[PDB]
DNA sequence: TATAATGGGAGCACGGATGC
């Protein structure tokens, strides 16, 4: 279904705040923003899609994403907050794309 | 409004009540589409705390 | 790199293994 202005703004907000939360987690963990992002995304999408990312220095497999997920869940409450923010951020990204999929058709039909 | 405590002092044929009263005064806030509510239902807030 | 835009377009024949 198409997004109401409120819904659109909400999802966009969750996305932006999500990216910010990934940056924050990069600050705290001392880890790579890319690696963390890929892990969060992997957990949101599930084990269905797991693959090596060209930019990552480490091959991404269930083992590695599990270790990183556990190193994320081993944070204090106020730090662990940003993990939830990030998760819901990725989910919101997914829904935003899936909702705006029609615009692409309406534009592409002219090309 | 409810009366928590009631003190009574008699003068002449009349009584004077010093009442300790507690009540709640409502205030409405209009939320525009670009605003988001950061507070749950029935939550308790203080002075300075962000609502929307 | 920012007004808003959100669901396409076109276009005869007989024989034989299968599938409901």
């Amino acid at each position: 279904p198409l997004l109401t202005l409120e819904e659109e703004v909400e999802l966009a907000r969750k996305v932006e705040e999500g990216m910010e939360a990934i940056k924050k987690l990069s600050e705290i963990t001392g880890l790579d923003p890319d690696l963390i992002r890929e892990v969060v995304r992997a957990k949101i999408l599930g084990s269905a899609r797991v693959r090596h990312i060209p930019g990552l220095k480490e091959t991404l497999d269930p083992k590695t994403v599990e270790e990183i997920d556990q190193k994320l869940k081993s944070l204090p409450k106020e730090h662990k907050r940003y993990l939830h923010i990030a998760r819901e951020g990725e989910a919101a990204r997914q829904h935003l794309i899936e909702a705006n999929l029609r615009l692409v058709v309406s534009i592409a039909k002219k090309y | 409004v409810r009366a928590a405590q009631v003190e009574a002092e008699e003068e002449g044929e009349t009584v004077y009540l010093t009442l300790f009263l507690e009540w709640t005064e409502p205030k409405d806030y209009r939320v525009q589409p670009h605003m988001n509510v950061v507070v749950p239902e029935g939550a308790r807030v203080e002075a300075g705390d962000k609502i929307v």
